[PDB]
């Protein structure tokens, strides 16, 4: 075709970086810095590692923490339905399944059986949860043994299991009061413990001002979201010849 | 907090009407008046306040 | 002995199908209480479901059961007797009197 | 003694339609009126007794027709036509008297129960055979147990009822 | 002791040390589920070729089977100057085996 | 049922018979008088208006519970009906 | 999730209750359509589908930015009740004044919030304070023991503005995570060192 040429095309040009950390989505306006990592995450790198053992980190994740009811829902919203098969959940149901892997009760001659969850169906997945602050302490040790290496093991009542689920999280969780303290550091405001910080990339994390200028105009940027037709925008680049780009994009080993 | 229940509402005055034409009912002289009712409001002040014993 | 199944005043359904075609109400446990005497231990170390099934029998001399099958009262003329032991070894002094072992005052 | 609650009861044994509305405005009939307190005067054959001579009016207790088997339900039957809609006691006694005991008994499925029939004209089953409903017009008489021993009235009340949302409105 | 069908009996299927005869589990740190089964692990090492009889036969297997662990101090690792008994949540004799 | 009446269609010879417990057969078709006895003979079926029925109704009963020993539950009995 | 909350009043009100008294002294004694408006929304809701211009959005803009003196989810909610109001009143285009309406309704929304969750002035002290209590007697103590007995007795009663024992518990949890203490039970603890 010239598809398959208009990526020739495109590959040679020289600010496609910017052009694509501009490219991203309509419903947020401004701060660069979070939007240079999503793009990495929605790529992949490398997981090809040593012989003979260890099979080292398939990718990077990135969490974003922030006052809610902002912009941080924005993303969530545009990258279950831009990225392949990834899947959304909230993560409250965490004593019955779904987060928690867990087993289900005999039915119809079968005890013992696998059961779903949103976790080990992130093949080819970016699988995003939020609110960690609000489930119980159990499953904080679970994603724990979930996010160093690639799988996770089982043996509860029945034989061991085994799943190799490779997966790429991304997470939004709270502040302790919804505010973010300025003089101090963020281990009082991470809400969580240390092991799972340091077993974690840095999350970029999202400020606020009541600032005079910057309403007017997030206020004119977002009137224009809302219209029923004003697609003035223009974006460089297309849903799907984005998505067909970063195919080109996965299938080398630098 | 205590002893008494309720604040006053229309829940128990639509049912203050409805045991009134209850007791018209079975009493029956076509009297539907003051005094029918008197016996009506004469049966919540003595149900009220059995805990002040 | 006081082994709280369900079963110490009932019949649970248990027929056995009676050579194909006859369904009884087996009796568990009041046809040899009648004008007689029983007794039971262990009244706290026990699950609810006995707890319920005690509560019929003393403030009503019968039972009546309907299961799978068919409504019946059948009579029964019993009196128990009763063996418990407190919770907190010797604390029986040093508070109340009563609520000793807190088992509900339906009984009591 | 007792005169004054032996009176409350016998104007409720007439009821009466409220009003003939006509238009579409279903209004509340039949008011209910409920008991407690711990005498030793055996409060069972009080009501009971007069449940068993008023006209269509039910019996029940705590155990059997539970807040679930208050309405009717599909159950089993014999080789004969099985799936049969059984009922409890609701789906039954409409427009009497419902006379019940016991309730801190299966409350898990009779505190349903009792704000479904407070509710006008929701008498339903609601499972996974039907959505069919059916009428509510009868009314409750309530005797509540108190908690352990006496109920203490230097201490606050509904310190063994269980239900603030069902009573004080 | 997985229940029978129909026609059956109440039988005995092994879960995970009478299959590993030389191999590996792991105890970390699972706080809440601790006190549920470390009572069936440090009878394993001192009671050696344990098996039990819920609700069915009384036998005893025989298992000669490896424990190797990766137990995690609650933060770091020098969380005191004080000892190993105020460093770890576990207590003395599971972890004297 | 209490009476039969099968009809071949071809001689309206409607066959009667007593009518024993609860489970009972049909008879062939080369049996009568006049549509049978031939190389040819009416297929037999059944009618319905032409087939008296009666009322029948079963109930169970048990015992007073006053009149009953000390000893072992009461049992039940089958009754039936019959007339009106 | 929810855009504008409301919440009834009551008191006394003698005025009114009086004339509640005489609605319901009435409906006892002996175009307000039942399908006609029925069918004339089902009819309204799909099929003209309406506008929006320039003459609502310089308004709208002025609204905020005094709203200013949440962000932006009543900033959605908004013109959607906005527009509606617009599609349910005249069932042809987009209209300019319907927006008084929309602000009119919003700020009696806003009016049952005069008086933790999303407020932080209790949080601007409670944080500070119990940062003080640490300091003063790890200074005083060689060791980091601190007992249950004597925190029931030191912080309970320095000042009258924090409750007995309903956030004094969640007090410590944060100190849990905040590299200070540990817990030990109802009893014994074990404080931070240098």
């Amino acid at each position: 075709s010239d598809e398959i040429n208009e990526l020739k095309e495109m590959v040679k040009d020289e600010h496609i970086y910017d052009k694509l950390v501009r490219s991203i989505a309509p419903a947020v306006f401004g701060h660069e810095a979070v939007k240079k990592g999503i793009l990495l995450q929605m790529l992949g790198g490398v997981h090809k590692s040593t012989v003979e053992g260890i099979k080292l980190r398939g990718d990077i994740n990135i969490c974003v923490v922030g006052d809610p009811s902002t912009s941080k829902s924005q993303f969530l919203k545009y990258v279950v339905g831009f990225a392949p098969r990834s899947v959304y959940t909230s993560g409250k149901a965490s004593s019955a399944a779904g987060l928690t892997a867990a087993v289900v009760r005999d039915e119809e001659g079968g005890d013992y059986t696998i059961e779903a969850g949103a976790l080990m169906l992130a093949d080819n997945g970016i699988c995003c949860i939020d609110e960690f602050d609000k489930m119980d302490i159990s499953d904080q040790v679970a994603i724990h043994e979930a996010m160093e290496q690639q799988t996770i093991s089982i043996a509860k009542a029945g034989i061991h299991a085994t799943l190799n689920a490779r997966t790429s999280i991304l997470a939004a969780a709270n502040p302790v009061g919804g505010r973010y303290n300025r003089k101090l550091s963020l281990r009082g405001n991470l809400n969580m413990t240390a092991p799972i910080m340091s077993r974690f990339d840095l999350f970029f994390v999202i400020l606020d001002d009541c600032n005079e200028k910057i309403d007017t105009e997030l206020a004119s940027h977002i009137v224009d979201l809302h219209m029923k037709r004003d697609e003035a925008i223009e974006p460089p680049f297309s849903a799907e010849q984005l998505r067909r780009y970063i195919k080109y994009a996965r299938t080398f080993k630098p | 907090s205590k002893f008494s229940f309720g604040q006053a509402t229309p829940r128990t005055l639509l049912g203050i009407i409805r045991l009134s034409q209850a007791l018209a009912k079975l009493r029956l002289a076509d009297m539907v008046d003051i005094d029918d009712v008197e016996e009506a409001l004469r049966l919540v002040r003595v149900s009220k306040e059995s805990l002040y014993q | 002995t006081g082994r709280g199944s369900s079963g110490v005043g009932l019949t649970a359904a248990v027929t056995t199908d009676r050579e194909t075609g006859e369904r009884r109400l087996e009796a568990g446990a009041m046809v040899l209480a009648d004008r007689g005497v029983v007794c039971i231990d262990e009244f706290d170390k026990m699950t609810d479901v006995d707890r319920v099934a005690i509560h019929e029998v003393m403030e009503q001399q019968t039972v009546t059961i309907a299961k799978a099958g068919i409504h019946t009262t059948l009579n029964a003329r019993c009196s128990v007797i009763a063996a418990a032991n407190p919770v907190f070894g010797q604390y029986d002094v040093n508070r109340d009197p009563h609520q000793n072992i807190a088992l509900p005052d339906s009984l009591l | 003694g007792n005169l004054d609650v032996k009176k409350a009861l016998l104007l409720l044994l007439v009821g009466g339609v409220d009003k003939r509305v006509g238009d579409g405005m279903k209004i509340r009939g039949d008011i209910n009126v409920c008991l407690m307190g711990d005498p030793g005067v055996a409060k069972s054959q009080l009501l009971k007794a007069i449940c068993k001579i008023s006209p269509r009016g039910v019996y029940t207790t705590g155990k059997g027709s539970s807040g679930v088997g208050l309405t009717a339900a599909v159950m089993k039957d014999p080789v004969t036509d099985e799936m049969i809609l059984e009922g409890g006691a609701l789906v039954l006694a409409d427009n009497g008297i419902c006379c019940i005991d016991e309730f801190d008994k299966m409350d898990e499925s009779d505190r349903t129960a009792i704000h479904e029939v407070m509710e006008q004209q929701t008498i339903s089953i609601s499972k996974a055979g039907i959505n069919t409903t059916l009428n509510a017009r009868t009314s409750i008489l309530a005797a509540a147990n108190p908690l352990y021993g006496r109920y203490n009235p230097r201490l606050s009340p509904l310190d063994n009822i269980n239900l603030p949302a069902a009573l004080l409105s | 002791v997985r229940k029978d069908p129909i026609t059956k009996e109440w039988t005995l299927e092994g879960g995970a040390l009478v299959l590993a005869d030389k191999g590996v589990c792991l105890i970390d740190e699972f706080d809440k589920m601790n006190d549920q089964d470390r009572t069936s692990i440090h009878e394993a090492m001192e009671q050696q070729s344990i098996s039990i009889s819920k609700a069915g036969i009384v036998t005893t297997l025989q298992a000669r089977c490896s424990i190797i662990a990766a137990a995690n101090p609650n933060g770091g690792r020098y969380n005191s100057t004080l000892p190993l008994a105020q460093n770890v949540s576990l207590t003395e004799p599971i972890l004297s085996r | 049922v209490e009476v039969i009446a099968y009809t071949c269609d071809q001689c309206g010879y409607e066959v009667f018979q007593e009518v024993n417990s609860r489970t009972f057969t049909p008879l062939s078709e080369c049996t009568s008088e006049e549509c049978s006895q031939n190389q040819t003979k009416g297929q037999l079926f059944m009618s319905t208006r032409a087939s008296k029925f009666s009322a029948f109704q079963e109930c169970k009963i048990q015992e007073l519970s006053q009149q009953v020993p000390v000893g072992h539950i009461p049992r039940s009995l089958n009754i039936h009906v019959n007339g009106t | 999730r929810f855009d504008l909350v409301y919440l009834v009043l009551d008191k006394v009100d003698e005025k009114n209750d009086r004339e509640l008294a005489k609605h319901l002294t009435n409906l006892y004694l002996e175009v307000l359509p039942v399908e006609f408006l029925t069918m004339y929304i089902s009819y309204a809701k799909e099929h003209i589908h309406p506008i929006i211009t320039e003459a609502a959005k310089t308004e709208l803009v002025r609204a905020y930015v005094g709203m200013r003196k949440a962000t932006t989810r009543q900033l959605e909610s908004m013109i959607r009740l906005a527009e509606a109001h617009a599609k349910m009143k005249l069932k042809n285009v987009v209209e300019l004044e319907d927006v008084q309406e929309a602000v009119r309704l919003i700020r009696s929304a806003i009016k049952d919030y005069a008086t933790q969750t999303g407020k932080s002035v209790i949080q601007r002290k409670l944080q500070e304070d119990l940062s003080r209590e640490i300091m003063n007697v790890l200074k005083d103590q060689a060791s980091d023991s601190m007992s249950f007995n004597e925190l029931i007795k030191q912080i309970n009663e320095h000042s009258q503005d924090r409750v007995e024992s309903s956030d004094i518990q969640e007090a410590l949890s944060r100190l849990q995570q905040e590299d200070k203490v540990i817990v030990l039970g109802e009893g014994v603890r074990r404080s931070v060192r240098l």
